[PDB]
RNA sequence: ACUCUGGUUUCUCUUCAGAUCGCAUAAAUCUUUCGCACUAAAGAUUUCCGUGGAGAGGAACAACUCUGAGUCCAAUUUUUUGAGGCCUUGCUUUGGCAAGGCUA
């Protein structure tokens, strides 16, 4: 399933069920969309970022996921 | 432009790439028997002499290229001088390590049976020529003649079958790759 | 204990320097034949 | 391949089931499946009305249990 | 001096002639392959060593090129095959073999997939995705073509050859689209701008052509015509280079004289001796106006222009 | 299964609404066979928002509602076996 | 070809101080002692905070995997084996 | 499950090799030690017998086994739904958002 391979490690952004925003680095997935992601920053709405860390987001509550930005050095 | 000069041009381009590119512009014999048989029974010193300083090398590849007691005749690559002055013996004696330590248990074998079954052994007389006679010419009397059996230990069919078939060679397997 | 190891060489072999040469020729002998050969090789050498 | 939930931690213990609907629920553990349907005895209701009601040996659907707190010491 | 390097300094270490010289896009280190078989990876400032070697090419390397990204290094070889290389740690990442002759061009698409469109001897010009190491597209010319390029949006390969022609092929129409006719000899080597509109021609009319590559169209594309370029008996695959600011062309000559023309004045503005033999390729620095040019006296020759 | 009809759709231009409401109008690029659309030159409208531009969007499939194809569709040729 | 990653890194952050979010909204800050392939999230020493902003002390939760939103695991686990 | 490498043998050259380069073991010379040196030890060098690796060149027949690469799931736990509808405030970017209460 190459098409999310090629997201590895690029800064994600994913909109959740609740409507919350996980900003993370995209380290790992599997077949149900159970993503990690580390370094992770979630934004709300009033903004505000919210530093989380090491984030195992279950694959039920994942809607759509989407590159913020190139993978870090 | 044309196109018997557009073929001609291709021709002459044709035949220009492909010598100067070319791969060869890029940036041993065996003798018969007989020839050295000949050579020895006939026989610019320099050669000769220069030569015959490497006389020692000649004796040491002949006695360490010996045929082993399981061999009758053991024929051995040969680099020797035009002028007949050395023959070396031009193998190392390459012998798989367990079919040589098997060829000679088995020789030990047979030798205890044979010292057991010759009771009154015979030795060679030492030296087995005297000394004002000539060495043999090899083709005279030693060339057609059969020798008598080796040594090679009787190997049953059943529990040596593995081994039987090769295991009396000289070079045993050497053929198969 | 005396074993000191083999030192680093070129890997020059004496008789493909000879076979390149045009004084050796190679051909397939018996034993017995070089045999004779060698000692009466020696002989003459030993005479001259 | 359904692995069962790893609750022999929790049988025979208080525990407070959380249930979905904001719902609450208080019992003794009795066991379970793969599913993590559990069953419990001297289950207590325990609404959000504040009154607590006990019912006995009642089964629990494993979908809509959010979340055990085992009472008792394990 | 307008430069970081020294002046005129020599490289030395080609074993024979070298037949094409590319500059890395990042300007610090440099590329020369020849009839060695075998790529020298130079330094292009400080003492100019010889930091990296690639062997792999079992004949002559015709046409080194370099895409923008500068990290892999396409090479047309003459035996019969294309190499693909990288340049930091050096090891040949590919063969692509499909020709059947002697390979005489080849050119990196830069700007969408990595695409190596190659001529060869044969006639046919063939396309090379790396991924698929296989043949894409062979656009069957009848005659040898001696140099190749795509232009600016990679989607149309322009061979030049002994067919006296220049000949543009389109990637979707899969047809010769037009024949910039007006050479009188082999067509020997094409180099297309960093800005993409303009494409330099040398053939052994001993003359120099600019062709406009692009779709706005004026019914006869040879603007400019240079002189004073000569090609001889030797007749090797003399190529060209364009200057990254478009305004100096520079194509290799047969008298041992670095070639440099003003795109504009239509003049020579450079004639450099030093060499000793037949030039074959002349090549610009990307930042700065620095000059190697390759040629078949075993040498380099790198220097500041300006 | 119909889903195999939406990987033969690779490089069309479709809009999905989800079941958040969102509208996503792109090119499709990779489905999986859980419907898990992968998308490029992205004009998302996420409901009761502004409409934003991305390069690269990614839906898990359950969160899909349905799709939208345009006009010029040959699914004559698309849903055979 | 079997079990998956964060599966792995779920197993990896056991022991730890994990805080996993549920479906309605409450915060468990805690560690960690079982998890399963089934997000089933036995945890202990358990820091609560529920949706109003109050927080409790649970000594001992097991979490049913389907109710959990996300676990925010230490970021140690950002160096374990199956990240590489 | 489709496509492109690489082969193997033999002959030779070049260079590196303190690695049992040798699962074997010689000789010479020098120095030291004691005897009083084949019958004796140490240290070092050298030469031989004759290795491994890498590189290169020839010529013999094999060419896709191998080493790689390019190329069947709707019933709790994830991807075939508890989803959708009402009320108050803070601001309304007058679209509505956020929190809570609901109703299903």
């Amino acid at each position: 399933s190459s098409k999310m391979l090629q997201h590895i490690d690029y800064r994600m952004r994913c909109i959740l069920q609740d409507g919350r925003i996980f900003i993370g680095t995209f380290k790992a997935f599997d077949k149900h969309m159970n993503l990690i992601l580390c370094d992770c920053d979630e934004f709300r709405k009033r903004e505000e970022k919210r530093v989380l860390g090491l984030v195992l987001l279950r694959g039920e509550n994942l809607v759509s996921m989407t590159v913020e930005g190139p993978p870090p050095k | 432009m044309s196109e018997e000069k557009l073929q001609e041009k291709a021709r002459k381009w044709q035949q220009l790439q492909a010598k100067r590119y070319a791969e060869k512009r890029k940036f041993k014999e065996d003798m018969p028997p007989e020839h050295v048989r000949k050579i020895i029974r006939d026989h610019d010193k320099r050669v000769y002499l220069g030569a015959l300083k490497y006389m020692p090398h000649a004796v040491l590849k002949l006695l360490e290229n010996m045929p082993m007691p399981w061999e009758q005749i053991r024929d051995v690559p040969v680099l020797y001088h035009i002028t007949g002055a050395i023959s070396f013996v031009n193998e190392i004696p390459w012998v798989i390590e367990p079919v040589y330590i098997s060829q000679w248990g088995s020789m030990w074998i047979m030798m205890r049976r044979e010292k057991r079954d010759r009771r009154h052994f015979k030795r060679m007389r030492f030296p087995p020529f005297d000394d004002e006679e000539p060495p043999l010419d090899y083709a005279d009397n030693i060339l057609d003649v059969e020798p008598l059996e080796a040594i090679q230990l009787e190997l049953d069919p059943e529990e040596d079958a593995p081994v039987l078939d090769w295991f009396y060679d000289h070079q045993p397997l050497r053929d198969s790759r | 204990l005396k074993h000191r190891p083999p030192k680093a060489q070129k890997k020059r072999y004496l008789f493909r320097s000879f076979k390149a040469t045009k004084f050796f020729q190679s051909t397939k002998l018996d034993w017995v034949e070089v045999g004779l050969q060698v000692c009466r090789q020696g002989y003459n050498m030993l005479n001259l | 391949k359904a692995h069962p939930p790893e609750l022999k931690k929790f049988m025979d213990k208080k525990l407070s089931l959380k249930l979905n609907g904001g719902r609450h629920v208080q019992g003794i553990l009795r066991g379970f499946d793969p599913f993590m349907n559990l069953v419990i005895d001297e289950c207590v209701e325990m609404a959000t009305s504040g009154q607590q009601n006990n019912i006995g040996m009642v089964v629990i659907r494993g979908n809509s249990i959010i979340m055990l707190e085992a009472l008792e010491r394990v | 001096r307008c430069s970081s390097l020294q002046p005129i300094m020599l490289l030395s270490g080609h074993e024979g002639e070298v037949y094409c010289c590319k500059f890395h896009p990042n300007g610090s280190t440099l590329a020369s392959a020849g009839f060695d078989r075998l790529i020298l990876l130079w330094n292009v400032y400080g003492d100019c060593d010889n930091y990296a070697t690639l062997k792999g090419h079992s004949g002559a390397v015709m046409e080194l090129h370099y895409n923008t990204d500068g990290s892999m290094l396409f090479s047309a070889s003459t035996d019969k095959t294309v190499a693909v290389w990288d340049s930091e740690t050096g090891e040949r990442v590919k063969r692509l073999k499909g020709h059947t002759s002697f390979v005489n061009s080849c050119y990196p698409a830069r700007r969408g997939p990595q695409l190596v469109c190659t001529g060869s001897d044969d006639g046919t010009v063939k396309l090379w995705d790396i991924r698929k190491k296989a043949a894409i597209q062979t656009f069957q010319n009848t005659y040898q073509v001696l140099a190749v390029t795509f232009n600016d949006t990679s989607d149309q390969i322009i061979s030049g050859g002994i067919d006296n022609d220049i000949k543009v092929w389109d990637l979707r129409q899969n047809k010769l689209t037009y024949t910039m006719r007006g050479h009188a000899d082999s067509v020997t080597g094409l180099s297309l701008s960093s800005e993409g509109s303009y494409l330099l021609s040398n053939a052994m009319d001993n003359t120099v052509r600019v062709w406009d590559v692009r779709p706005f169209a004026p019914k006869e594309r040879c603007v400019k015509i240079f002189q004073g370029n000569v090609h001889n008996f030797e007749k090797n695959l003399l190529r060209c280079s364009w200057s990254p600011d478009g305004s100096k062309i520079a194509a290799g000559s047969a008298d041992r004289f670095v070639y440099v023309w003003d795109t504009t004045s239509r003049r020579i503005l450079y004639k450099l001796p030093g060499h000793a033999g037949s030039i074959n390729e002349v090549a610009f620095h990307p930042d700065e106006p620095i000059i190697i040019s390759a040629s078949s006296d075993k040498r380099l020759y790198m220097g500041e222009i300006q | 299964k119909l889903v195999r009809f939406l990987m033969k759709l690779s490089h069309e231009t479709v809009t999905i609404e989800l079941k958040n409401g969102t509208q996503v109008h792109g090119t499709i690029t990779g489905v999986d066979v859980s419907m898990n659309t992968h998308l490029k030159a992205v004009k998302m409208t996420l409901k009761n928002r502004e409409p934003v531009q991305l390069e690269t969007l990614s839906i898990r499939g359950n969160n899909i509602r349905y799709f939208i194809l345009p006009d010029s569709l040959p699914l004559d040729t698309l849903l055979v076996d | 070809m079997s079990i998956g990653v964060p599966i792995k890194v779920l197993h990896e952050a056991e022991g730890h101080i994990v805080t996993c979010e549920t479906n309605t909204g409450e915060v468990y800050r805690g560690k960690l002692i079982e998890a399963e392939d089934n997000m089933n999230c036995q945890m202990s020493n358990i820091t609560v905070t529920y949706r109003d902003g109050r927080v409790a002390q649970l000594e001992q939760v097991y979490i049913r995997g389907s109710k959990i939103r996300f676990l925010i695991l230490p970021d140690m686990l950002k160096n374990a084996p199956m990240l590489k």
